[PDB]
């Protein structure tokens, strides 16, 4: 697993797990308020 | 300039036109373009390095 | 007959000429006013020399008749 | 008639002259560079404008330019 | 509809005169353009430093794509 | 004018913009680039220089006339 | 052990996963620019540049193929997870025809449980079109979790299917040998795959569908239904459906086979109560395809003597020995064929994609018309979606089929090899082929498309009676009218007295209504169905054009005589010879895919508006049928104006108007194939360098603010350009169909 | 530290000359009084191709020997890397073709 | 105003109610402007200035966190960090990047934002 782990360090691993985890504000678009309009926050 | 020299290109259609390249050799054959400079940036064709002449070239570093 | 109504009265830029068509194509062509299959203007060449002074098919004529011996001279 | 130059940068590689097609370019001595041959191109009535020899070259810019002319029936490659 | 067609008229003809106003500013950089008449002015000074223009050019484009795409598409 | 005005007007702004951006890309770089040093030498209209240096199509200034009508067009 | 045949290497490491590029010399040197990046997915499974062996490439096919059944397995699993945990299956077991398929719920996010509709029932999902539901209940489905055991055996089957994968290549891989065994492999997938697989699927249905599908037309509910090992198990149960079970496995063997007539029935129509085929006739197909298949299983000589061998076959058929008109193929014929199919794995490739595309565009027109599960017919939608996905399927598969006959040319082709064979003779005329070809393209064109420009211009003129109509100049396809009426006339009570009712009521017959929508009913053949067959035979054959002159001309040409040392994959040879551009095979691969895409819009397209206007309706109590819209396809389908009105502007009415329903997500969808369409055409229309000395403007402006990066930024290869915009014109193209024709079908129904 | 042996039909000798791990051989052959053909030093050309007898070379700068004419031995000593020593033919441009 | 605009409430009192239209269409009508459609137009006024700024001042600093980041980790490194993104090295241009808005002004006056225009590569 010495490379194992350079390989979960590649350019697609980083773009899938960088995606999801800014994209996961599903939980910050539901949480509070799902319409938030310019003026209302 | 002599092996080790990081040189300036003053070639208009040189690909590395003023970027600094590594001297690698210079040839005291007489010939046209004697000095080899390579470059850690390649080319469009896939070539890092290429023969220059002596008044295309400025100095930057000395070798140490 | 436009100058006398430029309000409901469609201008006409020529007349068609294809053999081709249906008489159901010649009647769709033929406004109230026509004897002939026609087409109506689009480029605003009437309201234009309605607001110059033209006001006669022979002012029309003139004026062609002169830039025709103009294009001559070009 | 395509017009195939050949410049002073060039080094004598001779792989112009082996990707060329139609045999359009050969070497000649030059002293000019430590090979101490150039390329020439003699032929150029059969040169089609492929630019073989100008992807073979390794100088930048390149040491062999095609400049496409006139159309015959050779440089427009037509068996008919 | 003579209204809309002339105004659509115009500026098509308009955008076909920029384009080649483009197209023959850059026949005249091939063919007319002398580097050592024009030595160090405004021509060959913006000749020197064309690729912060295009660049420049580049980043309003992008900025106004993605934001007018994006808004319309939300 | 409202919120719908200023959509297109940006989108319009996006078009001029973009247009502009290939025409002055082509005329800027009319003479020669880093890909094409020597274009001012194969004139304005021509094909390529070639699948070398990864493949130089639509290289001339002639074809970012070529790609910028579609642009004036859009 | 057990065949002698494995000991392979290649110990399963995991330091070389950290360094990609490992299968290319050239991969595997060191990025440099970003060409590299989109090398490394443009032949990643390309295994015959990687090594040279046929044995090390055979060992690596075999186990990519164990990955794929693994991958597919794991693909059902998830649909029979999806009918067993989100889908109102049960409810639409109860009632089939007012209830809706569903099984897909969308989560309370923004904006975005509207895209689930009320389905019948109170279940709020979207409505599926893959034909799941009917499929279930044909199979022998009652429960939800018969279809979770389903889906837990198929995800068992994906972890198997990775595990022989591994086995058969790390741990023991089969030698070169063994994948040259083509009579094996002939004898194993034509008796054991083929004959046994609908072997068993006949036990099946005999003892589970038939009994579960019996019940259901009765009228019993779905879980006062007894589960399917009873009606395995207790044989007073199953005689009470049949009779011919009274007598157990005793008729079958004395030969008395009239007795088993009431569950092998050869009736041949439609069940009246569902729609779909008659379900004991089915059963009756799958017995007899299986003695067909066994029987044929048993043709290739193994290990025993008997059989053929198709190195005989293929070396004998050559003149004189052939018929002799047939006898232009010369004195070597099929010599050296099969040395190019048992060491060529392209050639395979080649003639497996195009019998594959081929069958599955037969699929497709076999299962509109003979519609082979309950109450399937009746859901227009999912007719529409499977006939669509079936023919879009084999296009995409048929256009890989000469991508790899083109593949083989240049790389897997040897002259000496195969010296005045057929495939030798063909690559020395291919130049009549081309030209026959040109001219056949050339004149279906004008006699299938300009007739249809002359009727716009007629039809603009006010002169119908000038037109290609049933009213004008009459084109009736009295050939296809004559054998629709030969299949009503041979299932008389004649040349099939055993059939009752026909073969489809596509061809004549009666109309089979199910829940007042129709089922099936006779598709009248005119004027406009000449037309549209004859658009149909043009874009085939133009297709065929584009594809079959890369494929002959993949290794030379007049223009380009060395052009199998360029590869299969090379932009061009420069802008000499007049310009060369797009000469490899693989560009003619890129511009089939266009023609394949342009033929099969143009059959699905007549597949729905013909579906649509004269087969598909509402069948009232007396008995009138009132079609969708309404027998329009023989007037407005014979100009391209009706097609443009009619037929695409008329019925975009419920993709466009969908915008706060449930179909909303349609809109959407149609919307961006629209912008993926358009999207595309920046690739195809520009070129490479545009890109690249527009990027060094980009690349100017980033060493400015000292944000340089190693690897170089270059623009997209020529090729690469051209395999990214057809990527997208397709994409987007296909998902504004998709989008139309299911937004349309489930609003209208 | 490598010592790479250059052989030559011409010449007729081998000699042995060391060379550095990051370093060309043809660079470092220029460093030891020993003369060689070489045009472009960059792989872009088969001017200094040399067939390799036994060990192994880090060519990976190299852009020009074919997959099947890499695996004969065939390595541009003008872009190759002394990865130890072991020894290399010299003038093989003839073999190349 | 939203609260007291009269075709603003005919989406108000007819519409969905869910999780999506009953706890939005609240603070945004106590604190929206509408005009005559009943839809919420965003103004550009000295009102708005307290309310744009978390929009606009706010991106910004999440821009130039990307951009510093994707800056401190590629000045530091050499084609195989791009590849392989160094996590150590992210981190540590991710830590620098938190407080960017400085580094950024911390590099103009000193000369060492921008590149000479000798030291840059250049076209015909
Ligand atoms: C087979 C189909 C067909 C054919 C052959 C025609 C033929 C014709 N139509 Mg017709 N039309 C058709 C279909 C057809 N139509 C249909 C389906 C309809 C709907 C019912 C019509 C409706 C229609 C109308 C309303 C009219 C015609 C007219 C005409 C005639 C015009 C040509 C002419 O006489 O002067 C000769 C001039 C030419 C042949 C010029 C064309 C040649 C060059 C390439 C174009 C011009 C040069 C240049 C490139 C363009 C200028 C610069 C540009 C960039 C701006 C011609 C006989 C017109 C007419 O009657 O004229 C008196 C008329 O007004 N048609
Ligand atoms: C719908 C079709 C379409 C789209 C979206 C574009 C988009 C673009 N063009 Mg293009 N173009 C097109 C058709 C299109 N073109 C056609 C048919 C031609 C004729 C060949 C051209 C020729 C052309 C040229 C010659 C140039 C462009 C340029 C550009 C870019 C600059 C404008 C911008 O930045 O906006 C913003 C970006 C977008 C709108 C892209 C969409 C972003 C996606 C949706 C993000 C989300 C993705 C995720 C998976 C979901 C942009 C990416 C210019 C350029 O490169 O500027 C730097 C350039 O010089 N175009
Ligand atoms: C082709 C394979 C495939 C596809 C396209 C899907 C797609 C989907 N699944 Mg599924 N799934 C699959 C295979 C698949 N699955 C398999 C093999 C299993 C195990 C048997 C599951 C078990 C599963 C569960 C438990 C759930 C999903 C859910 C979902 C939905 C959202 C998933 C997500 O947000 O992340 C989505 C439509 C979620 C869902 O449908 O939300 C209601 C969810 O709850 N899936
Ligand atoms: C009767 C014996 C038998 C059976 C059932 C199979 C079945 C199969 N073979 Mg095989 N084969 C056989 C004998 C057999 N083979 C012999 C004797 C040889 C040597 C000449 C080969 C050489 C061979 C090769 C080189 C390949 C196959 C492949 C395949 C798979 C084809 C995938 C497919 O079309 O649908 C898929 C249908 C699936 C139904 C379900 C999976 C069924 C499992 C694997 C076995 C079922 C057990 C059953 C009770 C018996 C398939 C599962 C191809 C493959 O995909 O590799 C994995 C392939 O590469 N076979
Ligand atoms: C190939 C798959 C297959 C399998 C696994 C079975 C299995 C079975 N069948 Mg069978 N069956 C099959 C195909 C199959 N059948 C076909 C193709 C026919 C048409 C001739 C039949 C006609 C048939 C009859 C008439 C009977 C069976 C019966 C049976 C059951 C035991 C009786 C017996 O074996 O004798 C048994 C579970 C007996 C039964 O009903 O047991 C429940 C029974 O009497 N089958
Ligand atoms: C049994 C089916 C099958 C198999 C095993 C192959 C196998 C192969 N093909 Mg192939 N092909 C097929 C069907 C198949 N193809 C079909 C149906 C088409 C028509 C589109 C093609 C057209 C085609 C071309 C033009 C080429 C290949 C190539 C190859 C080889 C390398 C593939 C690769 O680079 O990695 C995998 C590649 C990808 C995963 C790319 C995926 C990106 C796609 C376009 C987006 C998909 C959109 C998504 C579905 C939504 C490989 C041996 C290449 C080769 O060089 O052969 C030696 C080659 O140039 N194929
Ligand atoms: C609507 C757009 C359009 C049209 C009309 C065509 C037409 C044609 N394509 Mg084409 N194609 C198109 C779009 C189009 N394509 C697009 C978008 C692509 C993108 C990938 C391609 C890619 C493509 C390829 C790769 C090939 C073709 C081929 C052909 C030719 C087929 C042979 C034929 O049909 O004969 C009949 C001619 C027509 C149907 C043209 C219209 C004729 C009209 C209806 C009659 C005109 C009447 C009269 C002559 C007018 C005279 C008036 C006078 C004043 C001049 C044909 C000329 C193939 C070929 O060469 O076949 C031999 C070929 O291989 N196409
Ligand atoms: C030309 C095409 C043609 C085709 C496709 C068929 C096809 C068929 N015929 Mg048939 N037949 C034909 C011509 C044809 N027939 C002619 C010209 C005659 C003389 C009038 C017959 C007289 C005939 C008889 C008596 C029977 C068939 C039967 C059958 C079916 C059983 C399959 C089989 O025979 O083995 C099959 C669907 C059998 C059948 O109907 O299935 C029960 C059967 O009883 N045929
Ligand atoms: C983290 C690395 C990084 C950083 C700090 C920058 C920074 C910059 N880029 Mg850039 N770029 C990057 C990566 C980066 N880029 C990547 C990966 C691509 C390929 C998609 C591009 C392609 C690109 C183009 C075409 C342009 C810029 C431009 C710019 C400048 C201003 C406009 C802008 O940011 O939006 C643009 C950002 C993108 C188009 C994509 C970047 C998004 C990644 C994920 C970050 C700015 C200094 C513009 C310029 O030249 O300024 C005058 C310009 O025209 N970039
Ligand atoms: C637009 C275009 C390009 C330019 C397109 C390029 C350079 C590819 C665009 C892909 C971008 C650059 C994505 C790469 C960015 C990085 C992967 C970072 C992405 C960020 C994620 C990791 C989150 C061509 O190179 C080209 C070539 C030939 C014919 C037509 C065209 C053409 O139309
Ligand atoms: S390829 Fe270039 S450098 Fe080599 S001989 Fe030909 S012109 Fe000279
Ligand atoms: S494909 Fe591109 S580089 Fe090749 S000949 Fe055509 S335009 Fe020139
Ligand atoms: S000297 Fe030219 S590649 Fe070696
Ligand atoms: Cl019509």
């Amino acid at each position: 697993m010495k490379y194992f782990a350079k390989y979960l360090t590649s350019a697609p691993i980083m773009a899938t797990v960088a995606l999801v985890s800014l994209s996961v504000v599903l939980i910050e678009l539901n949480h509070f308020f799902p319409g938030l309009q310019y003026g209302t926050y | 300039v002599q092996r080790g020299s990081k040189v300036r290109i003053l070639r208009p259609e040189s690909y590395w036109f003023r970027e600094v390249g590594s001297v690698a050799s210079v040839d005291q054959s007489g010939i046209k373009y004697p000095v080899v400079v390579r470059f850690s940036k390649v080319n469009y064709a896939g070539v890092n390095t290429n023969n220059f002449s002596e008044a295309e070239l400025v100095e930057v570093e000395a070798p140490p | 007959a436009w100058i006398k109504d430029p309000l409901n009265i469609s201008p006409i830029a020529h007349a068609i000429w294809d053999p081709q068509f249906g008489p159901a194509a010649m009647d769709a062509f033929t406004p109230a006013g026509a004897g002939n299959p026609v087409n109506f203007c689009y480029s605003g060449v009437y309201h234009w020399w309605y607001t110059i002074g033209l006001r006669t098919n022979g002012d029309l004529f003139a004026g062609a008749m002169f830039l025709l011996l103009l294009a001559a001279v070009m | 008639s395509h017009s195939v130059k050949i410049y002073d940068t060039c080094i004598g590689c001779t792989q112009c002259v082996r990707a060329c097609p139609t045999d359009v370019l050969e070497m000649v001595p030059w002293d000019g560079c430590r090979a101490g041959q150039i390329a020439a191109s003699p032929r150029t009535e059969d040169c089609v404008g492929c630019k073989r020899c100008e992807t073979a070259c390794p100088t930048d810019f390149l040491s062999i330019r095609v400049y496409l002319g006139a159309e015959t029936s050779r440089s427009m490659g037509l068996a008919y | 509809t003579t209204t809309a067609a002339l105004y659509t008229h115009h500026q098509y003809i308009a955008g076909f005169l920029m384009l080649g106003a483009f197209a023959h500013g850059g026949i005249f950089l091939i063919r007319d353009y002398d580097p050592v008449a024009n030595e160090n002015n405004v021509l060959a000074r913006v000749l020197d430093h064309k690729e912060a223009i295009i660049s420049h050019l580049s980043w309003v484009s992008l900025f106004l794509g993605f934001h007018t795409l994006a808004l319309y598409v939300h | 004018i409202g919120p719908g005005d200023f959509l297109v007007h940006h989108a319009i702004a996006l078009g001029l913009h973009v247009t502009t951006l290939i025409l002055v890309k082509g005329a800027l770089d009319a003479r020669g680039s880093k890909l094409m040093p020597d274009k001012k030498d194969f004139g304005y209209a021509f094909p390529c220089d070639g699948p070398g240096r990864g493949g130089t199509c639509d290289i001339s200034a002639w074809d970012s006339v070529y790609l910028a009508t579609f642009w004036m067009l859009n | 052990a057990s065949a002698a045949t494995e000991q392979s290497p290649i110990p399963t490491s995991f330091e070389r996963w950290a360094k990609p590029g490992h299968f290319d010399r050239t991969l595997a040197r060191g990025p440099k620019t970003t060409t590299w990046i989109w090398n490394l997915h443009a032949d990643a499974h390309d295994f015959d540049s990687h090594t040279n062996d046929l044995q090390d490439i055979s060992r690596k096919i075999f186990s990519a193929h164990f990955g794929h059944l693994a991958v597919v397995f794991v693909w059902l699993s998830g649909m029979y997870f999806h009918g067993a945990r989100f889908s109102n299956f049960s409810s639409w077991m109860a009632d089939p025809t007012h209830i809706r398929p569903s099984a897909q719920v969308v989560w309370p996010l923004v904006g975005q449980d509207i895209l689930n509709g009320d389905m019948g029932g109170g279940f709020r999902g979207i409505q599926i079109t893959s034909g799941l539901f009917q499929m279930w209940r044909g199979e022998g489905f009652t429960n939800e979790f018969q279809l979770y055991c389903t889906a837990i055996g198929a995800l068992v089957m994906a972890g198997l299917m990775i595990f022989a994968g591994w086995f058969h290549y790390h741990v023991r891989s089969p030698k070169l040998e063994w994948f040259q065994n083509v009579q094996s492999m002939l004898n194993h997938h034509l008796a054991g795959l083929l004959g046994l697989g609908s072997l068993g699927w006949a036990g099946h249905l005999i003892h589970v569908a038939l009994p579960t599908n019996k019940l259901l037309d009765a009228g019993v509910a779905p879980q006062d239904i007894p589960l399917p090992h009873e009606f395995v198990l207790d044989k007073a149960l199953m005689a009470e459906l049949y009779p011919s079970f009274a007598q157990g496995i005793r008729p079958f063997f004395t030969l008395n086979w009239a007795t088993y007539s009431d569950f092998l029935t050869f009736n041949g129509g439609l069940n009246p109560v569902t729609g779909g085929l008659w379900m004991t006739d089915i059963a009756h197909h799958h017995v007899a395809i299986a003695v067909l298949f066994i029987f044929a299983g048993h043709m290739y000589r193994t290990n025993w003597g008997i059989g053929h061998s198709i190195r005989t076959m293929l070396e004998d058929a050559r003149h004189p020995k052939m018929l002799p008109f047939l006898s232009f193929i010369g004195p070597v014929g099929h010599r050296g064929l099969f040395e190019v199919l048992t060491t060529s794995w392209h050639a395979q490739l080649s003639i497996n994609l195009a019998m594959m595309g081929s069958l599955s565009i037969i699929v497709a027109q076999h299962m509109y018309s003979m519609p082979p599960y309950p109450y399937l017919a009746t859901d227009y939608g999912t007719v529409t979606s499977l006939f669509t996905h079936h023919m879009w399927i084999g296009g995409f598969l048929i256009v890989g089929a000469a991508a790899h006959a083109g593949i083989f040319m240049v790389r897997d082709y040897d002259p000496a090899e195969n010296v005045n064979n057929v495939l030798d003779r063909v690559l020395r005329h291919r130049d009549a082929i081309i030209s026959h070809l040109v001219w056949v393209c050339q004149f279906l064109g004008f006699h299938s498309f300009a007739m249809y420009c002359h009727n716009d211009t007629m039809r603009a003129f006010g002169r119908p009676q000038d037109m290609f109509s049933d009213t004008g100049i009459q084109l009736q396809p009295i050939f296809a009218q004559w054998v629709q009426h030969i299949q009503t006339m041979a299932v008389g009570s004649t040349t099939a007295p055993g059939v009752a009712s026909p073969a489809s009521y596509a061809f004549g017959g009666g109309l089979v209504a199910v829940g007042g929508k129709v089922a099936m009913m006779p598709i009248s053949l005119g004027t406009a169905d000449f037309l549209i067959h004859h658009i149909h035979a043009f874009t085939i054959h133009v297709t065929v054009l584009v594809l079959l002159k890369g494929v002959l001309f993949a290794r030379n040409s007049r223009l380009i005589p060395d052009k199998s040392e360029l590869g299969f994959r090379f932009p061009c040879d420069g802008p000499g010879r007049g310009g060369t551009c797009q000469v490899s095979a693989w560009d003619h691969v890129f511009l089939g895919l266009f023609w394949m895409y342009n033929s099969i819009a143009m059959v699905i397209f007549h597949f729905f508006w013909k579906m649509q206007s004269d087969v598909w309706g509402a069948v009232d109590a007396n008995g009138t049928v009132s079609h969708i819209t309404g027998g329009n396809f023989a007037q407005s389908s014979i100009t391209i104006n009706g097609w443009l009105r009619d037929f695409l502007w008329a019925q975009a009415t419920q993709v466009i108007s969908s915008y706060g329903s449930a179909l909303s997500a349609y809109g959407l969808m149609f919307l961006a194939g629209h912008f993926v369409f358009a999207f595309s055409l920046m690739f195809l229309f520009s070129g490479r360098g545009y890109w690249q000395e527009l990027i060094e403007s980009i690349v100017w402006a980033h060493n400015k603010l000292r944000i340089t990066t190693a690897i170089q930024p270059r623009a997209l290869s020529i090729t690469q350009g051209r395999a990214v915009g057809a990527a997208h014109y397709l994409l987007g193209s296909i998902v504004t169909t998709w989008a139309f024709f299911l937004a349309r079908m489930a609003a209208i129904g | 530290s490598y010592k790479v042996t250059l052989v030559n039909e011409t010449e007729n000798l081998n000699t042995t000359i060391e060379v550095a791990d990051d370093e060309y051989i043809l660079d470092a052959a220029e460093e030891q009084g020993i003369d060689l053909p070489y045009s472009c030093r960059a792989g872009a050309c088969s001017t200094c191709a040399g067939k390799l007898t036994e060990g192994t070379v880090d060519q990976s700068d190299q852009s020009f020997l074919d997959d099947d004419q890499i695996e004969a031995g065939y390595v541009l000593t003008c872009v190759a890397y002394p990865t130890s020593d072991c020894t290399v033919m010299t003038h093989q441009e003839e073999e190349l073709y | 105003p939203c609260a007291s605009s009269p075709a603003f409430n005919e989406r108000m009192q007819n519409a969905p109610e869910g999780y999506y239209f009953d706890t939005p269409y609240q603070s945004y009508a106590a604190n929206l402007l509408c005009g005559a459609e009943g839809l919420p137009h965003q103004q550009l006024r000295f009102d708005r200035a307290i309310d744009v700024l978390i929009p606009f001042g706010i991106f910004f600093y999440v821009a130039g966190f990307i951009g510093w980041s994707g800056r401190a980790y590629l000045i530091s490194s050499p084609e195989e960090t791009e590849i392989f993104i160094d996590v150590a090295l992210a981190i540590k241009s991710f830590v620098q990047g938190l407080l960017w808005p400085l580094l950024a002004v911390k590099e103009l006056t000193t000369g060492e934002l921008t590149a000479p225009v000798s030291e840059v590569s250049v076209s015909p």
